[PDB]
């Protein structure tokens, strides 16, 4: 498929001791440089990578916006819109 | 089209090996199947990874091993491999395997004389039957009596039947004025020196 | 599971062939594919087609101007049309089912071949011009002068037939355990002198004189002959 | 939108405390994600898009 059996060096629980680990990843996550395929990760170039949030839903829920006191949001529940202009029934 | 192996003998109940070379191989696997003598072909491969006999998915020849089975396995083998664009499957010049063993040619079939209407119609046509032998090379050489006569109508090329036994037999086609007249008739069995044969008589009653 | 082949096994040089094959039984008769096989007289094998219900045109490209594969929706019967090239390699034609066994229903995702798992009877298609001839029914009579249950020599003759397919059945399709049918050469004329013999245990037979069934192929001649009751 | 790629949990610690979680092993046949959509419904929605 589009997965590659990669090997690499990762510093274990102890800083002094180093262990060679094998792990899976999807296509495009790595880019070539050089019998055996020798390449690099796409991150090192561009930015410092961090591991994302565990057991945190990355799926949206209804986020309504509330304007502060002495201000109001004009609601336009009008049928048609021509790419900005005067409305009929401003709420 | 395909580089198929022509003929390879069997090991005495030991290691079995075949090849079949081609350009795809790493593209659309192998697929073998066997053609039984005068019978419909049957299943060999059990492909599922995206019985009994197995192979290694190589780019050179692939190969196939049929275990340590000497007898019970002798047929014409082939290979069906699809092109990258599903064009053709390509097949070579066949694979005719052979099994070692079994005794020398022992034809155990009695003779057959023609009777009733055939004779009184227009032609005699002596059946002269000789079958069930391994291997062939048995000269029928029909005699009018004890002295062999020519006649030379036809002798069928050996065909595989039962337990690898070649039984095609010979068939004569002479006139009744050559059969129900003059000498008795007797066709022989000749393989290597000693071989048993029978006799045919024109009239019994 | 079951496959019955039909059509005339005789074609005049070039012309056309209307080869047929009916699928008798199947649990899943749509998802599985279909293939035709060209068996050489006694040499090798040649691939034909590959037809699927979706209207798949996968075929042998070596003889692309010769291929016309028919697929009937109602019923699982299949037909093959051979245009111009017929006489080049003539022998036998077998019909086999090419299994698919998809893991996922995605047509492009998880499709694979298991191969030609189910094969049929196979009919003989020989091309050498000429017309059909009738099979002459003449018996050979038995050779019995023994005592108990021993050797017997029942013989079915014949003088001629036109195409390679031969249909012979002893006792009208009853005891076929010890039937010894042998092939025969054309004798330069073209008419093969094929003879079928049965080695029965000579015990006590009067009315039970084993009859031979002759069915031919195109003329459909059905003349059963009784072997002369002699002992 | 589905993904019939069935993956296990592999944790490798980078230095002290810190835990890195990556794709373990895929159980079953190799397959694409597989989103899926209707043929006719979309066509019907496109019908008024080309008209507008
Ligand atoms: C918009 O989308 C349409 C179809 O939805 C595309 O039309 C096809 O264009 C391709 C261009 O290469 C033609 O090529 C063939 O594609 C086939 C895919 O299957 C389609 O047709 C089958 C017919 O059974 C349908 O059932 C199925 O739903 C698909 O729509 C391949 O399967 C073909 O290969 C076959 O024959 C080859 C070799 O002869 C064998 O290898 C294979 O086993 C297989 O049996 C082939 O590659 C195709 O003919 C066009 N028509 C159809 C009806 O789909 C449009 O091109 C696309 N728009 C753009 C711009 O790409
Ligand atoms: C890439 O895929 C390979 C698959 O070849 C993964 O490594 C291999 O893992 C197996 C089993 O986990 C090792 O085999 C066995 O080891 C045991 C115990 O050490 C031994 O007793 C057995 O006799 C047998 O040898 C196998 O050796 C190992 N490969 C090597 C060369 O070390 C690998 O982890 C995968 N990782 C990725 C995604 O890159
Ligand atoms: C949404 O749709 C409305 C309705 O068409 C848009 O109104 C149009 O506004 C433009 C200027 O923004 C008008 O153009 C000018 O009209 C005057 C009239 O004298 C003419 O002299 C000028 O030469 C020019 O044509 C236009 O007339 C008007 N609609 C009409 C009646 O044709 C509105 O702006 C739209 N929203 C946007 C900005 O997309
Ligand atoms: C989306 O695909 C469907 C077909 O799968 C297209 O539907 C067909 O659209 C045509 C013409 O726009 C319709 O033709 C009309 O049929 C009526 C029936 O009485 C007839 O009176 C008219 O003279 C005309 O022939 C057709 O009914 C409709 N149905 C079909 C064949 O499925 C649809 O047009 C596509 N989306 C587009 C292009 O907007
Ligand atoms: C992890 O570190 C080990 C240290 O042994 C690497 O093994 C050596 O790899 C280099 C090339 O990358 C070779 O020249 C050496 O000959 C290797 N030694 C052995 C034991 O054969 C290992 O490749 C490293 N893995 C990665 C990719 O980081
Ligand atoms: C636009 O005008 C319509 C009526 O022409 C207003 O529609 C109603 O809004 C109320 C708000 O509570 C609903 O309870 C009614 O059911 C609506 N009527 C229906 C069915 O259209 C609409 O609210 C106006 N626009 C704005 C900006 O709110
Ligand atoms: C990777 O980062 C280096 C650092 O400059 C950059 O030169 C290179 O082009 C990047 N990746 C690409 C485009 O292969």
């Amino acid at each position: 498929g589009e997965m590659k059996n990669c090997s690499f060096n990762v510093t274990t629980s102890i800083r002094d001791k180093i262990k060679k680990e094998y792990a899976l990843f999807y296509k495009l996550d790595v880019v070539p440089l050089e019998n055996i395929t020798n390449y690099r990760l796409i991150n090192c170039n561009t930015s410092v990578i961090t591991q994302a949030c565990p057991k945190v839903s990355f799926e949206p829920i209804p986020i309504h916006y509330c304007a502060p006191a002495g201000f109001a949001i004009l609601k336009c529940n009008s049928k048609t819109f021509n790419g900005s202009g005067p409305c009929t029934n401003v709420s | 089209e395909l580089t198929q192996p022509p003929s390879v003998s069997v090991s005495p109940g030991q290691t079995a090996r075949i090849t079949c070379s081609g350009a795809p191989l790493t593209s659309r696997f192998t697929y073998w199947y066997r053609q039984k003598p005068g019978q419909a072909p049957v299943l060999i491969i059990s492909r599922s990874s995206q019985g009994r006999f197995s192979a290694s998915w190589s780019g050179t020849t692939v190969t196939l091993t049929i275990r340590g089975v000497q007898a019970d396995d002798e047929a014409d083998y082939y290979c069906q491999s699809s092109d990258t664009s599903d064009s053709y499957k390509m097949f070579g010049g066949g694979t005719k395997l052979t099994v070692l063993g079994q005794p020398a040619a022992a034809p155990s079939v009695t003779l057959f004389p023609p009777s009733s209407e055939e004779l009184q119609a227009n032609k005699a046509t002596l059946v002269c039957l000789i079958s069930d032998f391994y291997p062939g090379a048995v000269t029928v050489a029909w005699k009018a009596d004890s002295s062999p006569v020519k006649a030379g109508v036809e002798t069928t090329t050996p065909s595989k039947q039962s337990n690898n036994k070649y039984a095609a037999s010979s068939y004569l086609s002479l006139t009744p004025e050559q059969w129900k007249s003059h000498k008795s008739y007797s066709c022989q069995v000749t393989h290597e020196g000693s071989t048993v044969e029978k006799t045919v008589a024109p009239t019994e009653c | 599971v079951q496959l019955r082949e039909s059509g005339p096994g005789l074609v005049k040089p070039s012309e056309t062939l209307s080869l047929s094959c009916t699928v008798s039984q199947d649990s899943r008769p749509s998802d599985h594919s279909w293939t035709w096989v060209r068996q050489s007289p006694g040499k090798a094998l040649e691939w034909i087609g590959d037809i699927h219900y979706n209207g798949a045109t996968t075929y042998n490209p070596s003889l692309r101007s010769r291929v016309r594969i028919e697929l009937d929706q109602s019923i699982p019967r299949f037909s093959l049309k051979m245009t111009s090239m017929t006489a080049a390699d003539t022998g036998m034609y077998y019909c086999a089912r090419n299994a698919i066994r998809i893991y996922g229903v995605v047509a492009l995702g998880e499709w694979f071949h298991y191969g030609m798992d189910v094969w049929g009877q196979g009919t003989a298609v020989t091309v050498s011009s000429a017309s059909t001839k009738g099979p002459s029914v003449f018996p050979l009579a038995p050779s019995s002068k023994s005592t108990s249950g021993g050797t017997a020599a029942l013989g079915c003759l014949v003088k001629d037939y036109f195409p390679e397919p031969v249909t012979v059945s002893w006792n009208s399709g009853a005891l076929t355990s010890g039937v010894h049918t042998f092939p025969a050469v054309l004798q330069s004329s073209g008419l093969y002198s094929l003879s079928s013999v049965v080695t029965v245990p000579s015990s006590s037979l009067g009315t039970q004189t084993y009859i031979c069934n002759v069915n031919h192929k195109p003329s459909n001649t059905k003349v059963d002959k009784r072997v002369e009751p002699k002992s | 939108c589905t993904r019939p790629n069935n993956n296990t949990r592999k944790s490798i610690h980078i230095g002290p405390g810190r835990a890195f979680y990556a794709t373990g092993d895929i159980i079953g046949n190799i397959r694409q994600a597989h989103c899926n959509i209707s043929k006719a419904r979309w066509n019907e929605t496109l019908g008024q898009i080309v008209a507008k």
